RNA sequence: GACCUGGCGGUGCUUCAUAUCCCUCUAGAGGAGCCUGUUCUGUAAUCGAUAAACCCCGAUCAACCUCACCACCUCUUGCUCAGCCUAUAUACCGCCAUCUUCAGCAAACCCUGAUGAAGGCUACAAAGUAAGCGCAAGUACCCACGUAAAGACGUUAGGUCAAGGUGUAGCCCAUGAGGUGGCAAGAAAUGGGCUACAUUUUCUACCCCAGAAACGAUAGCCCUUAUGAAUAAGGGUCGAAGGUGGAUUUAGC
């Protein structure tokens, strides 16, 4: 969906989101222009007539109560229905058809809040003829758009006089209630409805949180589901996996569910429940807590559509790469360097600590360069982390050139942004390792950089060590005009200068030695 | 017609008439010269008569972390935009056409007492 | 039909997306003419 | 080149053989001559379908039935 | 002296690209055709309609991506599917770029009742063939 | 303000799935293509234009997709679906023996939104009368009826069909015409007996 | 490393009725670039080889049409400007070819066209005699 | 928004000819037939004479689409020679070469 | 300057990529392979190779440019540098030194070739000076290194054949030897079989010449090959023809008969026939008619 | 008064002239008729180019639209967020003739002339160096030759606001728009092409071995047919001017 050139190449999750949202907004603008000026695109130049390409017609026809009623279910709104009820009740006083009244009630309950109150209190004027369909759709509406006492009253009225109707009724009853839940389940199973288990899914959704006294009975309820043999175990299974949430991991149940989802993966899947999108995200959320790599590989035909939203995809990939990092890591970095362009701070931090524990120093540069190429700019948390981890090292002598290069790039990025004020406190935190790496070939750069640092300070023990190594690595005056100044500045450089002045520094001139004596 | 319309540069050439008879021989004309102008650079691509608010090009796409929606600029706001764009164009044209004050040297219409500033730097580098 | 073509392009200019150079020229000189009488 | 535009499942003989569409005139007359040549040309023409051919035929029917004044 | 799809030789301060630098008698010899269709070949038809529609396409897209393009377009019509290729500059935002891409693609598809796709190649500054 | 990342040239490895990175037909995309291939008239003491701004590589048709590796892949994939021709059919004479009635249609395909074109309707067919008629009176009658639809040098009777717009209309009308022609050549008349 | 486990295969059904027998598939490609035609025919012959069928190649001559126009606008009859449309032909014939093989091969090629080319199929199929005769 | 009033008139003539193309051919055949009555031929003649103006496909002209130039237009491309040369020089169209033979 | 090495290494990497693409071991790989690969993967109807797509090696893409001839400071390296033409000046210097050494002891190369061998241009005048100096050197004796210096510049003569090809004889049933040949013309193309053992009559499309050419000049042209060779009634020939013009077909059959008989007759007689000039296709064809002209060459009358 | 540059010389010397100067070679135009343009006559009845570098020119089409002229009759926001074939090609863009059947044109440096306009060449070499364009080369046809293509800077304020658009000046009940009609003939001069004026001719079958005659209408009258709602080819008759060209002139290796 994204373009190929590098400039248009979306190099971050938020900007990519905004980009394809702008594309969708252009699609909506196209819809608006076509449905505002249909006559322009009315020409059917293409030989195969396609209603997908034909302009769209939400235009009410002339006043015609019967055809207007038939067009009600075509226009998909509520003002037309109000006007039609008005025309049929006030002056006509007749019903075009009970099916038409049922469809009107369907639409009005779907559309639903004082407006919902008015829409629900304006349906009782409907002609006496109100069958089950009408009553149970009123229940549907009062449940999924308003409070639950009204739905309960309507259900009692119906009893005095469907699968997802009773589903909504159970939702209303539930949303501690032990006897309620029990009698509900009992009479529901007693009736001959034979639900599609969406009632069970909804009662699970309501049981999202409870102790073992309903977490464990869910297992036998699922075993009964399996015995009747209806459920694919797509959503209720995942919801009980989530309900397992937790002061202590349950390794036994974890292994059991591992085998279960293993055979579920082995078999082929077909979608039936609209809530299979939270499946992916919360499943990987539980996987992250579990921390297992064979588990991650198991969780990894066209079942990749259930990821959907970029937020859930982000959570999944983040937890996946985090587990893979915190698991050698050669195969992990292989998988990563394979999926980085397709895939999208915390992940990079985990990568840095994984590379540290691995000791693969040569890899971190390329990773930092990739992050910078994509979106890593105007933030120094990861810069601090990489600098500390890379200059805790000095063991590669030839790699000091790469140290200097990446340090120069890091400083080029660090000094970009004055107006923001955020670049002022970055050197105070991470300039020490940067300057040490610069010292480790080129030295004048690090010299003047430490000058700028101290002339911005927060001295440090490794800063003292840096100053000492720099001074000892031939030029007395060039070393003095730095070490003596930093000593006059602060006391630890002075207690180090006490020793520095022995070799060849104090013999040059006494005015700076006099200043040192005064400060000491 | 729209098919009859065409790009700008050839219209500008045909209107300015830099060459073809007038320029040659040095005859020129009697102090009439059409000034060059660029209309595309001036106005942003978004605005028009119908003031639809474009989150893609005209309005920032995201506000308060919420996707925006296509909306209508009322006619009063449309008139405000038209007025301030008229003002902006008038200001641009004012800044375009102005006086030129080369300091009077020996006399008007004479290149005697005017200085062109110091010489240019040399290739090897020699500031004069 | 130039009807459809030019009507679409005029409506889209009024939307303010197609910077029509020829039309900008025409109406700019129209403004100049109506200013100069 | 014919996925769609099926002509409502029309038939080659329905196109070509207009003998059944020609019933209301004898076999020898000049109107028979003209209408025979008409059916010939129509069957020769593939561009137009049975509907167009029958509307041609019925327009000719109306024509000479309103001009039945002569029959010479 | 013939003046046809050529640039007048200037003092050498006029950046010129390949196609507009070279002459129209170098088309098959040292250039390629901007469009590619079969209406020009024998046996086909609708060639006038092809020409009109592609001229309108080029004009509309030039004016709905104004100021960013720096050369003529490339049209590639393989049977039903239409493909467009453009070269543009990188001064405006990718937000606007993608928005106008989708807008124009949807409009072309809805108008011509044909599957349409278009691609764009970014350049910092338009490539120059010579200074004439 | 914004800056574009460097191309995929150094990113792409020497070992790489070109059929995977170019599954279908697509433009050149020099940013993704690592090859420095250039094309353009070089200037005196000069060279062709670099691949990036070389819009003539896009002008020309494109074949970076569908490499020989990709062709091997797709052909050895679709091998499972393709069927086998009967081995008994091994020669022209044996194929025309098994199925004498030859029939052939044709149509163009061209770039554009529309697809219909009247030349789709025409069809023709052929059959040798040396083995089909099995008699002499009907043979003489038929060869007298047909004026130019035959050719005795190669000895095949050939007939076309275009009177109908539909290919199947042409087909079944030709079949019915041949049937009625055989049935009418079977019989005779007194003016035909008198010659 | 990412190699899928189960490759989704299409559904196929072998209907009871027999497949049609094409005697000869003769395809004729009209183009403007001899190099493009050579690449296209090489592609086609390599596909036919890998599918396991007979082949043959030959190049019909180049056809050209030219016509003269007035070089200038108002009054110039001697000075004209000329143009020419060049079409180049290529033929490819395939004999003893099953109906489903024709289907798959034509689907492949028809999806793998280039742009500036026209493709003319001539299909020759044999069949038995009718029943009414 | 056609190019000009003469293009407008030409398009009106084309519309009329298209929407009367059937009856015109029908009665033209009924006229040019010979074996039928001459009185019928004359009635059909006066009917064609009473038919309205701008209804015949003879009054229309194969004019140019861009500049409305009647002369110097190819029936295939429908464009004037000048716009044809313009597009051929600018390389907009496809598969046309200069006849340098 | 580092751009050159970057281009070379990137070209090697792209060559490895292209080898992986086309499916061959990148170890073994050739420039003709590069050419065929680019031709197949990116065809182009452009006629000139310089305009067609080419994936070439950078050393051959870029022409040699004279590198920096003076260090970062001070003097230049070569000693004619303060003037132009330094390399040719030093060349003339050491050439004249070798010349005077010679006198005390006692094909050619193109202007552009020398230009591109050096890194500077020159004039026809000093080019002629160089040529006359070369032949001045060569008119006298020459040592081994001196001859080597001269042949460094001297190139291959590349002489042509100046010969008429000989077709192979053929044998068919009943022990019959013969030779086939083909001739052409403006618009007539024919081919003739000559049978040596046979003699006498002649066939043309299955008809004899006496009645195929009622006019005698065509038969005279048909006899001219046999007449020059002097073998008149000792060879029979058949021939098939496809043409529009009578004299055109006559010339085509004449050329075909001669091109078939040159195989039978000795090389000496082949040379005699080439001297006669009857073994070469006539390149002359009716010129094109021009748009502004009344004909191929005739113009409208100058109206003044 | 003296100088710099160019043009010009019925200006000198030398080398040339490729079908161009001629001597030369051929076939034609200027003879008669016809077709089609130009000038001119009259009409209410377009327009423009109208030496070379227009005259079967815009036109690879005008019986009706094409129609832009004219008589008559109507519309007034008029298909056009108007329109105008109204003027200005001496505002122009766009497109071409011309020398050109040329080969030069030239940013940028230096030098000479006392630092003037201007010039910059001596190859056994004396101040010129040259980006770049063009020529050229290569590309198309059958080649490498040839033909095509290409042929810059600039002259003719060259032609074209009528291919189209556009600056300026105007009509904006009109100088815009719509529907009927005719207009488009020749006392005459001129131009380009066709026909023949003969026996290398005319007729007959074939396209070349024959037999007869001792020619010529593509104009006019009548008729048929082609499409159209309403000029073209064919048939009968008429069977002349015409007897091979006025200086002069055109094209061709
Ligand atoms: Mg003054
Ligand atoms: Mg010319
Ligand atoms: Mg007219
Ligand atoms: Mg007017
Ligand atoms: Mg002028
Ligand atoms: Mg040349
Ligand atoms: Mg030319
Ligand atoms: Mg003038
Ligand atoms: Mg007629």
């Amino acid at each position: 969906v994204f373009q190929d050139d590098p400039y248009l190449m979306p190099a971050s999750s938020l900007e990519s989101r905004s980009f394809l949202l702008a594309k969708k907004s252009g699609e909506n603008v196209a819809k608006f222009i076509i449905n505002s000026y249909p006559k322009y695109f009315q020409k059917d130049i293409a030989e195969p007539h396609i209603p997908c390409l034909m302009p769209e017609y939400f235009e009410p026809q002339i006043k015609d109560i019967s055809e207007a009623a038939l067009k009600e279910r075509i226009e998909l709104r509520k003002v037309k229905a109000s006007v039609d009820m008005f025309d049929q009740l006030l002056q006509a006083g007749t019903t075009v058809s009970l099916e038409t009244t049922n469809s009107l009630l369907d639409l009005l309950c779907y559309y639903g809040t004082w407006r919902a109150k008015n829409n629900a209190e304006r349906i009782f004027s409907l002609m006496p003829e109100k069958n089950e369909h009408s009553y149970c759709t009123m229940i549907r509406g009062m449940v999924k758009h308003r409070a639950y006492e009204q739905a309960l009253n309507l259900y009692t009225e119906l009893l005095n006089n469907d699968v997802y109707t009773f589903n909504a009724l159970i939702e209303a009853t539930v949303c501690e209630k032990w006897s309620k839940i029990l009698e509900l389940l009992r009479h529901m199973v007693a009736q001959k409805v034979k639900p599609n288990l969406q009632t069970f899914n909804t009662i699970l959704k309501c049981l999202r949180r409870f102790h073992v006294f309903a977490r464990s009975p869910a297992l036998q309820v699922l075993r009964e589901m399996k015995a009747i043999g209806i459920e694919p175990s797509l959503a209720t299974y995942h919801h009980i996996i989530r309900l397992f949430d937790p002061g202590d991991p349950l390794k036994r149940s974890s292994f059991i569910i591992y085998d279960i989802m293993n055979e579920l993966m082995g078999k082929r899947f077909s979608p039936k429940d609209p809530d299979d999108d939270k499946f992916f995200q919360s499943a990987m959320s539980i996987c992250s807590s579990l921390r297992d790599l064979e588990l991650a590989y198991q969780v990894h035909g066209d079942n990749w559509k259930f990821i959907g939203p970029d937020q859930h995809r982000n959570f999944y990939y983040s937890k996946f790469f985090d587990l893979i990092c915190l698991m050698q890591i050669d195969v992990t970095l292989k998988w990563y360097e394979d999926l980085i362009p397709s895939a999208y701070s915390q992940t990079m931090i985990h990568l840095l600590q994984a590379l540290d524990v691995a000791n693969r120093l040569e890899v971190i540069p390329k990773i930092w360069k990739d992050s910078k190429e994509y979106g890593h700019t105007f933030r120094s948390d990861l810069r601090e982390e990489i600098l500390m981890l890379m200059a805790r090292d000095k063991h590669p002598p030839e790699l000091q050139v790469a140290f200097a290069d990446c340090a120069a790039d890091i400083k080029s990025a660090y000094e970009s942004q004055p107006i923001r004020q955020t670049a002022q406190d970055w050197p105070a935190t991470s300039l020490n390792c940067i300057a040490i790496l610069f010292l480790r070939g080129r030295t004048q750069e690090a010299w003047k950089m430490l000058g700028l640092f101290r002339k911005h300070k927060i001295p440090r023990s490794e800063l003292l060590n840096e100053l000492m190594d720099s001074a000892k690595v031939n030029s007395p005056s060039q070393a003095i005009e730095v070490v003596e100044l930093a000593s006059a500045f602060s006391l630890p450089i002075c207690e180090g200068l006490t020793q520095r002045v022995m070799s060849d520094f104090a013999i040059n001139q006494e005015q700076k030695e006099a200043l040192s004596n005064l400060t000491a | 017609s729209f098919f009859t319309k065409l790009t700008a540069d050839e219209l500008w050439k045909g209107a300015l008439a830099e060459t073809g008879a007038g320029a040659k021989k040095g005859r020129g004309k009697r102090t009439k010269k059409k000034k060059r102008k660029d209309l595309n650079r001036g106005q942003i691509i978004g605005e028009g008569r119908y003031g639809f608010l474009w989150p893609g090009l005209n309005v920032p796409l995201m506000k308060n972390g919420a996707v925006q929606t296509i909306a209508q600029r009322s006619k009063e706001e449309q008139e405000k935009v038209e007025a301030d764009m008229i003002q902006q164009r008038e200001e641009w044209d004012r800044k375009k056409k102005m006086k030129v004050k080369r300091e009077r040297g020996w006399s008007g219409n004479s290149w005697g007492g005017i200085s062109l500033g110091p010489p240019d730097p040399g290739p090897c580098g020699e500031t004069y | 039909n130039h009807h459809t073509y030019a009507e679409l392009m005029q409506t889209l200019r009024f939307l303010g997306l197609y910077r029509d150079e020829h039309q900008d020229f025409m109406d700019e000189q129209k403004r100049l003419k109506k200013l100069r009488g | 080149n014919e996925a769609g535009f099926d002509d409502d499942g029309s038939e080659f003989h329905e196109h070509i053989f207009l003998e059944k569409h020609l019933e209301s005139f004898p076999k020898q007359g000049p109107i028979r001559h003209f209408m025979e040549l008409v059916t010939c040309g129509l069957s020769k023409n593939p561009y137009l379908s049975v509907k167009q051919k029958v509307e041609h035929i019925e327009w000719f029917r109306n024509y000479f039935n309103e001009k039945k004044d002569i029959l010479k | 002296k013939n003046r046809a799809a050529r640039v007048r030789v200037s003092k050498g301060d006029k950046p010129v690209t390949y196609e507009e630098a070279h002459a129209p008698h170098y088309i098959a010899h040292r250039k390629g055709w901007l469009s590619l269709h079969t209406g020009n070949l024998d046996g086909e038809d609708h060639a006038a309609e092809r020409t009109v529609e592609d001229v309108f396409l080029r004009k509309f897209m030039w004016g709905t991506f104004p100021g960013c393009l720096a050369d003529q377009l490339v049209l590639k019509r393989r049977g039903n599917q239409l493909e467009i290729c453009a070269v543009v500059l990188r001064q405006l935002s990718p937000h606007k770029y993608y928005f106008l891409v989708g807008y124009s693609e949807t409009l072309l598809s809805y108008f011509y009742k044909c599957p349409v796709r278009l691609h764009l190649q970014t350049v910092p500054s338009k490539v120059v063939y010579k200074y004439l | 303000r914004r800056k574009a990342l460097p191309p995929r040239t150094e990113k792409m490895a020497v070992d790489q799935d070109w059929p995977s990175v170019y599954p279908v037909a697509a433009p050149f995309k020099p940013s993704a293509v690592p090859l420095p291939v250039r094309m353009g008239y070089p200037v005196k003491k000069g060279v062709p234009m670099a691949k990036e701004g070389n819009l003539e590589l896009l002008k020309i048709p494109n074949f970076l997709h569908l490499t020989p590796v990709a062709i091997k892949k797709h052909c050895e994939a679709l091998k499972d679906f393709c069927t086998e021709w009967p081995a008994a059919l091994d020669s022209d004479e044996k194929c025309e023996k098994h199925f004498p009635i030859e029939i052939d249609s044709t149509d163009y395909v061209s770039s554009g939104p529309s697809v219909r074109n009247p030349r789709a309707r025409v069809v023709v067919l052929r059959v040798k009368l040396s083995s089909l008629n099995l008699d002499d009176h009907a043979k003489k009658k038929l060869i007298k009826l047909v004026g130019e639809r035959y050719c005795k040098t190669t000895d095949v009777l050939t007939i076309k069909t275009d009177r109908c717009p539909l290919r199947r209309q042409n087909y079944d009308y030709a079949v019915y015409l041949l049937t009625v022609l055989y049935h009418e050549s079977w019989n005779t008349e007194e003016w035909e007996k008198s010659k | 490393v990412d190699v899928p486990k189960d490759l989704t295969k299409p559904v196929v059904t072998i209907s009871d009725e027999p497949d049609i027998l094409y005697k000869r598939l003769s395809v004729l490609v009209k183009g403007h670039d001899k190099a493009v035609l050579d690449s296209y025919e090489y592609f086609a012959v390599l596909a036919a080889k890998e599918l396991g069928i007979s082949i043959k190649v030959h190049e019909p001559p180049r056809k050209i049409e030219r016509f003269t126009l007035l070089q200038s606008v108002h009054i110039y009859k001697k000075h004209r400007v000329q143009y020419e449309m060049r079409t180049l032909y290529r033929c490819l014939e395939l004999e003893h070819l099953t109906g489903s093989t024709a289907d798959v091969y034509l689907e492949y090629i028809q999806r793998n066209l280039p742009e500036g080319v026209a493709m003319e199929v001539t299909k020759t199929q044999l069949e038995q005699l009718p029943e009414h005769i | 928004h056609y190019v000009d009033w003469r293009m407008w008139r030409d398009v009106k003539r084309r519309k009329m000819a298209y929407e009367y193309a059937d009856e015109r051919l029908r009665i033209n055949s009924l006229r040019k037939n010979t074996i039928l009555p001459k009185i019928l031929q004359d009635v059909a003649d006066e009917e064609i004479a009473a038919l309205p103006r701008d209804s015949c496909p003879v009054r229309i002209r194969n004019r140019c689409v861009m500049t409305s130039r009647p002369r110097g237009v190819k029936r295939r491309w429908r464009l004037s020679r000048i716009v044809f040369r313009h597009l051929a020089d600018h390389g907009q169209l496809s598969g046309i070469q200069r006849a340098t033979w | 300057e580092d751009f050159i090495k970057k281009q070379i290494e990137e070209f090697n990497i792209g060559k490895r990529h292209l080898a992986n693409m086309m499916g061959e071991d990148p170890e073994t790989f050739t420039q003709e392979d590069i050419d065929r690969a680019i031709a197949y993967l990116f065809p182009s109807g452009l006629f000139e190779k310089r305009a067609r797509p080419v994936m070439k090696h950078p050393e051959q893409i870029f022409p040699r440019q004279r590198a920096i001839q003076w260090g970062e400071d001070g003097r230049p390296f070569h000693y004619l540098f303060y003037t132009g033409k330094q390399s040719y000046y030093s060349l003339m210097h050491d050439v004249y030194g070798m010349l005077l050494n010679l006198e005390k002891h006692q094909r050619w190369l193109i202007k552009e070739e020398l230009e591109e061998m050096l890194v500077e241009k020159l004039s026809d005048l000093d080019y002629m000076q160089f040529i006359r100096l070369l032949e001045k050197l060569l008119t006298s004796q020459c040592g081994a290194a001196e001859e080597e210096f001269v042949q460094r510049f001297r190139r291959s003569v590349t002489l042509e054949s100046k010969k008429q090809l000989i077709e192979p004889v053929q044998y068919d049933e009943q022990g019959m030897a013969f030779s086939k040949s083909e001739g052409k013309r403006k618009t007539a193309k024919a081919e003739a079989i000559v049978y040596k053992h046979g003699s006498g009559r002649i066939k043309v499309n299955g008809i004899d010449y006496q009645l195929y050419f009622p006019i005698t000049q065509d038969r005279e042209q048909l006899m001219f090959p046999f007449h020059f060779v002097d073998r008149l009634g000792k060879h029979d020939v058949t021939c098939t023809v496809s043409g529009g013009g009578r004299s055109a077909q006559a010339g085509a059959i004449r050329l075909a008969m001669a091109k078939a008989l040159c195989s039978f007759v000795t090389e000496d007689e082949v040379e005699w026939m080439r001297q006669a000039g009857l073994l070469t296709t006539d390149p002359r064809v009716r010129e094109r008619k021009k748009p502004g002209q009344e004909g191929a060459r005739r113009k409208f009358t100058w109206k003044k």
